[PDB]
């Protein structure tokens, strides 16, 4: 332990509450979280200050077009589900607002969030919910330049910027419009990149994390419960498919952390970290991926899915070259034995 | 090869009726 584990040794996800002095700048702040062992839960939170906003209203996007929406069948049981997202018509935010307020797909009454995580872990085999997931597009008013998912101007801008080429969701904004019961399976980002998500408006959105420390764990233990997907596809887990209640990471030993993100608040997700959750209502979130110089290693390391073709790659090549000049030659001969510190930040 | 190096959607699968 060298202060480096000596940080968040728990490992728990933490929550910040920057200044707009602090908030102004956003690979500053990243960078920051970390010295204070943030990444190591793989999640933090990220209240920003009272008086910041992306965006006046929204009181003028009923009109919003959601082009793909699905329907998520879940099929399993006892804590091991799988999901299928099947893909409905067109419909605008009003409709679906108004599905989603239904008494058909209202969320249910309850008095603590306990008592809500047990009825989505119960009932999420059934009445299968639309999510207006993965829509390309932005709520922030083009004037925000704090925190602006549009443009974070991290490293990753180096895909873009030495290409043009662009990867929807990634290096560009996405918009989720969730309803009661509509959940996103365990995953990490593509390329292990990290994810910055921020609830725009409605009912909050649960998560559920494992630490990067422990990634490999969660692996293992979802190959061994889907040994099929496992042979065919190492990286399985990339389809987000795949649901795992927390009482079966209890049961088998993974560690892991929840928290539950409100309107207004920023969650991140860090290199490597597992994650999954549910919404708890109508709500509307937006998100995408940004990279750090902590990230590179985990790019060069990350296990892609091959099974389908249309898998978000990016070449490293870019990044090894610019950030890592000494070790190019050895990377590119595929000699570069790195071994990734979870703990370690960025000296 | 058999696809390009950099490259896709985050949309995940989308299977339709
Ligand atoms: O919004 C969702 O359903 C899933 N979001 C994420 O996985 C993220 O922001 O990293
Ligand atoms: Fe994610
Ligand atoms: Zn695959």
């Amino acid at each position: 332990a060298s202060e480096s584990e000596t940080l968040n040794p728990s490992a728990r996800i933490m929550t910040f509450y920057p200044t707009m002095e602090e908030f102004r700048n956003f690979s500053r702040y990243i960078a920051y979280i970390e010295s204070q062992g943030a990444h190591r839960a793989g999640l933090a939170k990220v209240v920003p200050p009272k008086e910041w906003k992306p965006r006046a209203s929204y009181d003028d996007i009923d009109d919003l077009v959601i082009p793909a929406p699905i329907q998520q069948l879940v099929t399993g049981q006892s804590g091991l589900f799988t999901q299928y997202n099947i893909q409905k018509k067109a419909m605008t935010v009003r409709e679906f607002r108004k599905i989603a307020n239904s008494d058909k797909y209202c969320t249910p009454r309850y008095s603590e969030f306990e008592e809500l995580e047990r009825k989505y872990w119960k009932n999420l085999t059934f009445n299968p919910p639309i999510y207006g997931a993965d829509v390309n597009g932005t709520l922030y008013e083009k004037h925000v330049d704090e925190w602006n998912i549009g443009r974070l101007r991290t490293i990753l801008d180096l895909v873009e910027k030495e290409s043009g080429i662009t990867i929807e969701g990634v290096n560009t904004p996405y918009l989720y419009f969730g309803m009661w019961k509509t959940s996103f399976a365990w995953h990490t980002e593509d390329m292990d990149l990290y994810s910055i998500n921020y609830l725009h408006f409605g009912e909050p959105k649960s998560w559920y994390s494992v630490p990067p420390e422990h990634g490999k764990r969660l692996e293992r233990l979802a190959k061994g419960f889907f040994p099929g997907s496992a042979q065919s596809c190492e990286a399985f887990l990339r389809h987000k498919m795949t649901l795992i209640s927390p009482l079966m990471l209890k049961k088998y030993g993974i560690p892991f952390d929840k928290v539950t993100q409100e309107a207004g608040e920023f969650m991140i997700t860090f290199p490597y970290g597992y994650h999954a959750g549910f919404n708890h209502g109508f709500n509307c979130a937006e998100s995408t991926n940004f990279a750090t110089r902590r990230w590179i290693e985990y790019g060069k390391q990350a296990v892609l899915c091959s099974c389908r073709k249309d898998m978000v790659k990016i070449s490293m090549d870019v990044f090894v070259r610019k950030f890592q000049p000494e070790r190019y030659k050895l990377w590119k001969a595929g000699k570069d034995n790195t071994v990734i510190d979870h703990t370690l930040p960025t000296p | 090869k058999s696809a390009p190096a950099t490259g896709g959607v985050k949309k995940p699968h989308r299977y339709r009726p």
